[PDB]
């Protein structure tokens, strides 16, 4: 249930309950992983990587990391080293402002800029299986590390944009993210147990579609299911929402790839 | 006849006394529309002990709502719940303007041309008829 400990593989302690970040203290006593809202059977799938189907894809991305791709003849590993070292901590601090871009970047945008400008390789589909499996690999080597995205400085106006979007009602059903995840977390919509709509566990392996799900994929489907028009995956709007939603879970451990409904 | 969404008379309490159609409300068909996500999607949020699978708990149980509320208040809640409960998360089922990025059902596509209400006048009267039996 909601208060039982999440340790992965007997080794990785996951902070599933945390003090609400100061920007959000108004609204919650406490921030919680989406894992704390799941059934015992679903919860168990995340307790061991052998029982976690998302990790199958993380394993395949381990091979991809070392495989040369594109006209440059280089692999991720040729610049970043072993993935456990080169990607360590990074999932915890993205989205973030990137100097070379003069803009907040997501992990995907960084991965694609390496492919096109450093690898001579084709872009991966933002929310396609190749990108989502790599992002899941990156997340997985920083599991148990606290999510710590900056909300200030060169990141602030993007964070405010994402904040605005979080509380904006969309669609013919006329609902904001907060409508459900802030006001009615812990209630049921049909059979689904409303969580706080956190992204610390992303990409999520979902029992609904038996695959990994990218952050922007979820976001797209969330606006869609208000009977609304989603923003484009990779759009400035979804980048901004991801930074803001990420900030809603600052202090929760990195859990990706997580197992959810 | 039918009263169009823009032509509905709503009092100061969000109550709508006159029906949206003068065709009789089918209590049996209203029951059906409430379980369809494509129509009412009432179950996703509301318990009705009478219907007898996995009702939501965002909205209150609707058991005995006819006993606490006038028909006019019940219709009003269905025309535009916000008139009756300000800032409610309950969708507005007979509104056709004032939205933000509305799309065609769950297709992710923008609505082009006029907005049809989430439910027709007949669908609302079917559902009102059914809620009136929950005494
Ligand atoms: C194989 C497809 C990959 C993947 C998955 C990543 N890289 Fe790279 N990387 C390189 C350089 C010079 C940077 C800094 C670029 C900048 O400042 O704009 C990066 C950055 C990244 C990140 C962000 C890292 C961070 O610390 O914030 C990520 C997640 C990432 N990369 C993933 C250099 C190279 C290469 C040089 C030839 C190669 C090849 C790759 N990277 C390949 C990959
Ligand atoms: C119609 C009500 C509704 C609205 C509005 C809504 N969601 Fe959700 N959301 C749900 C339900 C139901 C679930 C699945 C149960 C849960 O919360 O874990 C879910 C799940 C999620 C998850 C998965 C959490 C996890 O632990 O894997 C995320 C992230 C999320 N929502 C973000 C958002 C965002 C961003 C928005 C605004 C675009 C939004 N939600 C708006 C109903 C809603
Ligand atoms: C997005 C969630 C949601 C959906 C979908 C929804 N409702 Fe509601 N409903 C609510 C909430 C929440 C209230 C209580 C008012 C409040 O506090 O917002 C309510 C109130 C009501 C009431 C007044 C009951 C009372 O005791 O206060 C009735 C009747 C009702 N709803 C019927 C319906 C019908 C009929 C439908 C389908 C057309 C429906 N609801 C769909 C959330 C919802």
């Amino acid at each position: 249930g909601p208060d039982d400990p999440l340790v992965i593989n007997g080794e990785i302690e996951i902070v599933t309950r945390a003090p609400t970040p100061a920007h959000l203290a108004d609204r919650f006593d406490e921030i919680r992983s989406g894992w704390t809202f799941r059934t015992d059977d679903t919860q168990a799938l995340e307790m061991d990587d052998f029982e976690n189907s998302g990790m199958v894809f993380v394993e395949e991305a381990r091979a991809v990391w070392d495989r040369p791709e594109g006209t440059e003849g280089k692999a991720c590993a040729d610049c970043h080293g072993a993935v456990d070292d080169g990607m360590y901590g990074l999932r915890a601090v993205y989205p973030k402002y990137v100097e070379s871009a003069g803009k907040v970047r997501t992990v995907e945008q960084m991965i694609n800029a390496c492919r096109t400008s450093r690898m001579g390789a084709p872009e991966w589909d933002y929310i396609g299986p190749d990108m989502t499996a790599m992002v899941a690999l990156i997340a997985s080597v920083s599991r148990g590390m606290p999510v710590s995205v900056a909300i200030d400085g060169p990141a602030q106006s993007t964070w405010e944009k994402g904040r605005e979007i979080y509380y904006t009602r969309y669609g013919q059903l006329d609902l904001s993210c907060a409508s459900c995840h802030e006001q009615y977390f812990d209630h049921y919509i049909r059979a689904d147990h409303l969580s706080q709509g956190q992204i610390n566990g992303f990409p999520s392996y979902r029992l609904k579609n038996a695959r990994l799900n990218a952050v922007h994929d979820r976001f797209r489907g969330c606006i869609r299911d208000t009977r609304g028009v989603p923003f484009a995956v990779g759009s400035p709007e979804f980048v901004a929402l991801e930074l803001y939603v990420a900030s809603r879970g600052n202090g929760l451990s990195v859990e990706g790839p997580s197992v959810r409904n | 006849a039918e009263v169009a969404p823009g032509d509905v008379a709503i009092d100061g309490q969000g109550h709508v006394a006159r029906p949206l159609t003068d065709a009789p409300g089918d209590p049996v068909e209203g029951r059906r529309l409430m379980t369809d996500r494509s129509v009412g999607n009432c179950i996703a949020c509301h318990e009705v002990t009478e219907m007898a699978q996995f009702p939501g708990t965002v909205g209150p149980s609707l058991d005995g709502v006819a006993a606490r509320y006038p028909e006019a208040m019940i219709r009003g809640i269905l025309v535009n719940s916000k008139n009756v409960f300000p800032e409610t998360v309950m969708p507005a089922y007979y509104r056709v303007e004032g939205f933000n990025r509305p799309g065609i059902a769950f297709t992710s596509k923008p609505i082009e041309g006029e907005i049809r209400p989430l439910m027709t006048a007949g669908q609302i009267e079917d559902v009102v008829a059914y809620l009136m039996t929950l005494t």
